[PDB]
């Protein structure tokens, strides 16, 4: 075994979690997870292999039967895993969340034999723990946890880190039968506990993250263009995607610094679409770059060498969903400034967001579009605009959707909590002080066919709005 | 009239088999028969116990599957490929538990379907362990040796 | 007893680092999976047992069966931040052993090679071993009679072993290690930790998503709590041996295997170790 | 391994025995005192005012009420007369359990480790590679007689050998570091 | 770019007059940061000498010597007798890895004779003999770090882990 | 004293015409017994050259090359740059060791400086293509043992001998 | 009477030759040296039971038994040990068919079915202190011709 | 529900025309993938006379024949002596399945006479004489499977399947 | 494809030269390892026309030839009347064997007519009279032998194995 290559990255605003869905616990801080570097790698492997597989072939193969096909770099039950990631950072020494003091022995009185809510909330640099039944108290505490007001007014501005702040700030309380105070002390110390790690949120945090491969695992029949497909989706996945949370919002975004490789023979051209990146002068160009990379795999003098196995299993349209790029719906645009951008990507998704009641500005027509894509919606009519075989005004037209009959389709666009969304965000930089937003939208295995650049022209209303 | 540990495996084994009519709950069975046994050496009886009646997510109408089987031959286990052979195996359990008149069968069920009977049964499974641990151990064996003939791998 | 039961996260609490961490978790496991039943007006009616707290707390009035569900999984992680807070490592017990063994071995006259590991990433030994595996699913590898977690003298020959025939062919390796008709010339002891910074085991979590799932339809993440070993902790075996051939292959070795993994999930950068040091005994 | 609250002093682990065992180690020095000459009476002492309390489970270096053994096993213990000495010369406790109840705890005590044989290309476990071994733990005591006809070798032997005798090697598995064991002489030191 | 200068540890006074720049930049290696020492570098193959005491080459892989990395220049008046070379940045085995280097590195290890009059015979040994220690410590970790008796009061647990952190194989010939 | 020098064994050649006499002095410690290569020695942490074909010292301790030691020194034009290790035959990291030695060594090793100009991407490379261990052999394993092609019909079994046990770092650059 | 041996001689020439690989032979041959012993300790039952674990009989290995009850020409596929252990419960039940202990009737219709397979089981336990008595040198004979004729791996 | 016909592997030339199409659509269940016949339908208590080669009604379980599955039909030729079937096809008997079926399926079967007029002595038979399973590759498996001889390079396996995986009972009557 | 040529080790010296190769190449068929004459031939089932050896056919099992067999080819100006065969070397004999089986070989064996003028009777000849071992191991084991006397002092330590190692049945008429 010995080294791959090494990709100095950086991410930004990154919403991480370990076994409590914050980066930091009172053990230690984890801003950057392998695990989910793996993960995100391959689903984006998947996703870029349908690509390719779709503009080839028009077919669209099984998520089983694609990391089955790459077992041989990504591991499986049957095998090991032939790359070994890594990632190193500053700081990673020992950074537990330690609450050395918090004053609520009040708050306790305040809650005898009584059945009653207790909220917190950060007020003006002071954290309030707001009584439900007409009470508030100025907690005071002490903490290693140094929360800037930048991160209160930004976790405050953004109306979806506000909303994923429900679960972490709210703590019903029953007294009523009877309550020691020691156990009253514990639930609460608890509850701040929780809410002050969500605000750990950093920024630019800057992590190198290596790739070790397993040598035994030489070329076999396919191994030297599985693993160079796989390294052009970690430069996919390291361009569109990001770590953590939110991403499909902005959130854990990366960019790439510095790649140094160290086996040209595998790396050569990953290396140089890498390092393509490292200044970018401006809004289109950075398009063009997408553009070239997203068909460097489709229609360079090299593309692909072993779809041509029997391994794969075509998706059933009535039963699968899959995400493959489309490669046209790419629009980008410069922000200047990061945190206001993802404070009115919020606009740009929300069923009465300001920036899509001017850009669709419908009823019924706004909320198909959002349950089509931008995620898993909570449907309380609108299913015209999503049948199959039915009047195609706006084309949003799902697959395997009917009036009146549910199919499989239909409940899974409908009731299926954990639906990521088509609409996606992203927001880079290049060391350079100058950053451009891009958007854009995976196209569903779902979506019978739809009119792409009108869909295009929500898109870029959309990207130039969301500023 | 008396039957012998692998006999009970036997009778136990086959009122098991025709319950699980998927293919997938009865290789799930399998994997379950493979180590729970190493599992109830390693931890105990009455922890392995409690951690099968958790994993077979009861409190449903597998349950009253669970208690049909006993008696009807003519009972299914319902439930998803993991709940069915973590029930199927609790089942396995409880036949042993049964025939060996270590504990009765309604004390059992009730024990099984009532918040407060659980907990005077884990005051039971403590006071009668050693007469169970003495030889539960061949007779799942044995369990074990007929699920891996009886269903293939994956 | 259930009254040693209800009563046994005081016990892990209080008598921490000196109960025997393999029966507790056996025995909490038994309240994990009854949780329902031990909360139902049978928390012992004490006060520091962590079990009515679960009662004042309410997450959910239009299901019961919900409510005792999640306060289920935050007692699932609560207990891992309990073991993990409460059972911490004292060496001392490590180090005499040790040093006797060493002493043992110096009388019957091998070369005892002393090595000195530190975890650098939050490791996994033993994932499948019996330790919290009735309320986690993952285990440790784990000494109940010392106590500890530990690496096993098979697993550390296993690796070296691997690592040798890898760059000394599938030949001098067994010249070291044996074969069906040689013993082996290197002995391993068990690794054992002797010094940690603040903890000895650590909370972490992994979601599958996607592992075993057809399409986006079907995808759903399951979180699986689990205990891991945390960084900065020491552990220390012996490496003894009679013929001094073997000194050579195993001294230069021990660097390289390490920085590499030495447990479970190293593809991900788990279990990654450091030579603290080496130093070898010779005898005649 | 010992689950024990109401005890000042927590231990993880119990030395643990049965009347059953006592009765054949005092089967083997009775039986030896025949046939030698040689009496170990001490032990003959400790091991009868042991077993005079056949039937109940006893504790014999603590006050442990009741305990849970290798968290299956609930017992309640009685002290005995503190004038019982180390036999195993320590300071750990020792339990003496009846043999019905022993005989459960004494097997579910031993360490049932799993090991594999792995595929050096998939770096993945071989099919059929997976195993277990039994243990005896670390500090477990056996007791054992080496008897000797008359001779001038056998006194040599006695004399010379088995003084300077102390550490050897048991059984198997001596490459993953078992086996290591010393040998106390009752003559040497009780 | 970034020369840097192991300092190995041994436990004789031949850290008195070795380099010219020892004051290097912002950056060093070895760090003295609230925690111990970081980023040591081991290397095998090389055993010390105490008389004009350098790193002798050797094969017996058990041989091998922990030191500092330090930014600096080996004395000007070396250099032509010595060993310098540019490694990648991640072919440097470094205990208690901290962070990340930087890429690149130029280091120059004294590298004496080979010696090849006498035979090699090295002999490990360890560092102890508290004031052998704090002269040293003296020597180098208050002189290349600001840090030390000005930013630090605490490293008696720097005095009571080097002298196990640190060792080296010898030969005293 | 007794003089023996080491060949290394990459794929290239540096070879042919480098070492003075076929027999040297009294034996190719390293022998040819019908059961492969014996006493192969290892070197730690060095590595070779594509062409150049040299030891440099990569401090790294995961890079390492195989070789010999045949007795002779090479062409009495040289060891101003190569290396002169007199060791005592114990520190040697040898392989497959099938009988013993004269417990007192003096190795020439072909040695250079690493680098001064670009770092060393040394490469983990194996030794296969046949044709490329059958000029092996017929530069060394037969310019070097005349008790080949005389007696030695098994070379079957030295041919993967040399095919697997075989390997070492290369630069690449 | 000793016609046991001759009985030995045709199971042995039918596995013998149904063992295409070499080493689905030798592992027969340790199968052989194994099971009779396991069979005198811990009883037939047991044994049965451990080797038609580690025989696997799925669908098809069961038809390859069947059919070389029949055709002196069939083979045994799968792993050397997963063949092996199913070529030594062909012993078994051959001599089972042979000596009239069970008619081959019912053993054939057990074989294809996993639904009377249970039923042989079931039968066979009621056989059990009979079978364990007669065997004996059956397996013991075929014991000694795999030491005989099989090469030590 | 889709057709598949039945008929197995004679020795009386009564092979070769047995369904009027030869597949009659692009679908098969009895796969040739270099790995032998896979799926090899069996029906116990069914023996073959081959002088007009169909399996008599038999209550024999030992009397197994065991053929091809072809997707045909009886030609609408010979449907007085057959008896039709529609079946959920997984009450079949295949041997070496490689994935999922149908599940709903009509076949006709070569069916001879209950043969009351005298009684079925069975008579057991197996397959040598390679040229016999030769030229009954010919007469059935070109005209069924374009599939041999065009994308089978190693027929070699299949021959020597079809001579140990195939047996058969008969009458001799 | 391969050519080996096989020799009758007679009792005469008619065996020097009638075919040509000795060598060939890099590989012999038969070994000598301080443990014998390996992989020997002992085709059974024919005889020997005493005069000149020409072995001959016949039906007994009883009778034997023991004889060499090298790789080589009897120039192909013989064999105008006699036998060559060529199997897939797995219906081949060898003795104490330690080679790597070539999986298919063409051998040359000296052939006599079966001799109808007169009956043949093999009888037993067993190679006794070391004094013609001493004439063979110059008429075979030097020439097409490259090995013997090269690093063999195992000289007689394999002769006295022609005389436990080869026997055969001459007509003696």
């Amino acid at each position: 075994e010995e080294l791959l290559m090494s990709l100095k990255l950086k991410a930004l605003y990154p919403l991480t979690g370990g076994y409590n869905r914050h980066s930091i616990n009172p053990f230690y801080e984890e801003l950057v997870r392998p695990t989910e570097i793996k993960g995100l790698w391959r689903w984006w492997n998947r996703v870029l292999f349908n690509t390719l597989a779709y503009s080839t072939k028009g077919k669209l193969y099984t998520y089983e039967s694609i990391d089955r096909l790459f077992e041989d770099v990504f591991g499986s039950e049957n095998k090991k895993s032939a790359v070994r990631l890594e990632v190193i950072t500053d700081e990673g020494n020992d950074n537990r969340f330690e609450l050395s003091y918090v004053e609520l022995d009040k708050v306790i009185d305040c809650l005898r034999n009584y059945k009653r809510k207790v909220s917190l909330d950060f007020i003006d640099n002071t954290l309030i723990a707001e009584i439900e039944g007409s009470t508030k108290i100025p907690i005071s505490f002490k903490s290693n946890l140094d929360i800037d007001k930048i991160i209160k007014d930004l976790v405050h501005n953004n109306k979806l880190l506000s909303f994923e702040l429900l679960g972490f700030k709210s703590v019903e309380i029953d007294a009523t039968k009877i309550s020691d105070k020691k156990i009253l002390k514990e639930i609460l110390r608890d509850l701040i506990t929780n809410y002050l790690e969500y605000f750990n949120i950093k920024q630019e945090v800057t992590f190198t993250l290596n790739i070790y491969l397993d040598k035994s695992r030489e070329h076999k029949q396919n191994f030297e263009d599985k693993l160079k497909f796989a390294l052009y989706s970690l430069l996919v996945f390291i361009l569109l995607g990001g770590i953590g949370r939110k991403t499909s919002r902005g959130f854990g975004s990366l960019s790439i610094i510095d790649v140094k490789c160290y086996d040209n023979s595998i790396c050569k051209k990953i290396e140089d679409l890498a390092k393509n990146f490292l200044k970018i002068s401006s809004g289109n160009e950075l398009k063009s770059k997408i553009e070239s990379i997203l068909d460097c795999i489709k229609n360079s003098c090299i593309d692909t060498l072993y779809i041509e196995n029997n391994i794969l299993s075509e998706i059933d349209p009535k039963k699968n969903v899959v995400y493959f790029i489309n490669s046209d719906l790419f629009e980008v645009k410069r922000i200047n400034d990061k945190e206001k951008v993802l404070a009115n990507i919020y606009k740009a998704v929300s069923s009465e967001g300001c920036c899509i009641k001017s850009i669709i500005t419908d009823k019924y027509v706004r909320k198909s579009f959002l349950i089509a894509f931008g995620g898993y919606r909570k449907v309380e009519f609108i299913k015209n605009y999503l049948c199959e075989t039915c009047e195609t005004v706006s084309s949003f037209n799902i697959v395997d959707f009917l009036l009146s009959e549910g199919s499989f389709m239909s409940d899974y666009i409908l009731q299926y909590e954990h639906r990521n969304s088509l609409l996606r965000f992203k927001l880079i930089s290049d060391n350079s002080n100058n950053s451009y937003l891009i958007g854009y939208i995976l196209h569903s295995s779902y979506f019978k066919k739809i009119d792409i650049k009108y869909v295009r022209c929500i898109l870029e209303k959309l990207t130039y709005c969301v500023i | 009239l008396y039957e012998e540990d692998y006999k009970l495996a036997l009778e136990a084994f086959k009122k098991v088999f025709n319950a699980l009519t998927h293919y997938g709950a009865k290789q799930a069975f399998r994997s379950r028969a493979r180590d729970l046994v190493e599992e109830i050496y390693n931890s105990g009886f009455i922890p392995t116990f409690f951690y099968i009646i958790s994993k077979a997510e009861l409190n449903s109408d597998s349950l009253d599957s669970l208690i049909s089987l006993f008696s009807s031959d003519n009972a299914i286990l319902r439930g998803s490929d993991e709940n069915v052979s973590y029930s199927a195996y609790l089942f396995i359990i409880l036949y042993y538990l049964i025939k060996r008149g270590i504990i009765e069968q309604k004390f059992l069920i009730q024990a099984l379907r009532c918040e407060k009977t659980r907990l005077d049964l884990i005051d039971k499974l403590y006071n009668l362990a050693p007469i169970i641990s003495a030889k539960i151990r061949t007779y799942l064996l044995a369990i074990k040796r007929l699920s891996e003939a009886l269903i293939e791998a994956r | 007893a259930i009254d040693f039961l209800v009563n046994i996260l005081e016990l892990i609490k209080e008598k921490q680092c000196n109960i025997n961490l393999f029966s507790a978790i056996s025995l909490t496991s038994i309240v994990y999976n009854n949780f329902g039943e031990f909360l139902s007006n049978n928390q012992s009616y004490s006060t520091n047992n962590p079990l009515l707290k679960y009662h004042i707390i309410i997450l959910n009035d239009k299901n019961k069966t919900k409510d005792v569900e999640e306060k289920r999984n935050i007692f699932k992680r609560e207990v891992a931040e309990l073991i993990s807070r409460n059972f911490k490592l004292d060496g001392e017990k490590v180090r005499n052993y040790f040093d006797s063994l060493k002493e043992v071995l110096k009388s019957l006259k091998y070369t005892i090679v002393d090595v000195e590991i530190t975890t650098r990433t939050r490791a996994l030994i033993g994932v499948s071993t019996s330790l919290g595996k009735l309320i986690f699913g993952s285990g440790i590898s784990f000494d109940p009679y010392m106590n500890l977690p530990y690496i096993p003298a098979s697993e550390i020959k296993g690796i070296v072993r691997s690592y040798i025939e890898g760059k000394l062919g599938e030949q001098e390796a067994e010249e070291i290690f044996g074969n069906e008709e040689r013993e082996g010339n290197v002995n391993f002891t068990d690794a054992y930790p002797t010094r940690s910074k603040d903890f000895l085991f650590v909370p972490d979590v992994i979601t599958p998503h996607y592992n075993g799932k057809k399409s986006e339809a079907d995808a759903e993440p399951r979180p699986v709590i689990h205990l891991t070993i945390a960084p900065k902790v020491t552990f220390r075996f012996l490496i003894y041996y009679k013929r001094e051939d073997v000194g050579k292959p195993i001294c230069d070795s021990m660097p390289i295997i390490l920085i590499r993994g030495l447990g479970a999930r190293s593809s991900v950068g788990y279990s990654l170790f450091e030579l603290r040091k080496i130093e070898v005994i010779k005898a005649a | 391994r010992i689950i024990e609250i109401d005890s000042a002093k927590p231990y993880v682990w119990v030395y643990v025995t049965t009347y059953e065992l006592l009765k054949k180690v005092k089967l083997y020095l009775d039986s030896i005192s025949q046939l030698s000459n040689a009496s170990f009476s001490n032990l003959k002492n400790k091991i009868d005012t042991i077993l005079a309390k056949e039937g109940k489970n006893i504790t014999l270096d603590s006050d442990l009420k009741s305990a849970i053994l290798n968290e299956d096993f609930y017992v309640e213990l009685e002290a005995l007369n503190n004038k019982i000495p180390s036999i195993i010369n320590a300071g750990v406790p020792l339990l003496v359990l009846e043999d019905s109840i022993g005989r459960e705890v004494i097997n579910r005590s031993l360490i049932r480790v799993r090991r594999i044989r792995i595929d050096r290309d998939k770096k993945v476990v071989e099919t059929g590679g997976l195993w277990s071994e039994e243990y005896v733990p670390m500090k477990t005591i056996f007791f054992s007689v080496l008897l000797g006809k008359e001779s001038k070798e056998s006194a040599i032997f006695a004399s010379c050998i088995l003084r300077n005798l102390r550490y050897v090697i048991l059984g198997g598995k001596e490459t993953i570091g078992k086996g290591i064991v010393e040998l106390r002489w009752v003559k040497d030191v009780i | 770019s970034t020369q840097r200068e192991y300092v190995f540890i041994p436990i004789t006074n031949s850290i008195t007059i070795d380099v010219k720049i020892t004051i290097g930049g912002s950056d060093h290696i070895t760090n003295i940061d609230e925690r111990g020492i970081h980023n040591v570098l081991v290397i095998t193959g090389y055993a010390v000498d105490e008389k004009n005491g350098r790193l002798v080459p050797t094969l017996d892989p058990c041989d091998y010597v922990k030191g500092i990395l330090v930014a600096g220049t080996p004395q000007q008046a070396q250099s032509n007798d010595f060993l310098t070379l540019k490694l990648p940045a991640n072919k440097l085995y470094l205990i208690r890895k901290k962070g990340n280097i930087s890429d690149d590195l130029k280091i120059y290890i004294p590298y004496s004779s080979p010696d090849a009059r006498n035979s090699m015979k090295t002999k490990p040994v360890s560092i102890s003999d508290d004031t052998i220690v704090n002269n040293i410590i003296k020597e180098v970790f208050d002189k290349i770090y600001n840090i030390t008796q000005k930013e630090k009061v605490k490293i008696e647990k720097v005095k009571e882990d080097i002298k196990e952190l640190f060792s080296y194989y010898a030969l005293e010939q």
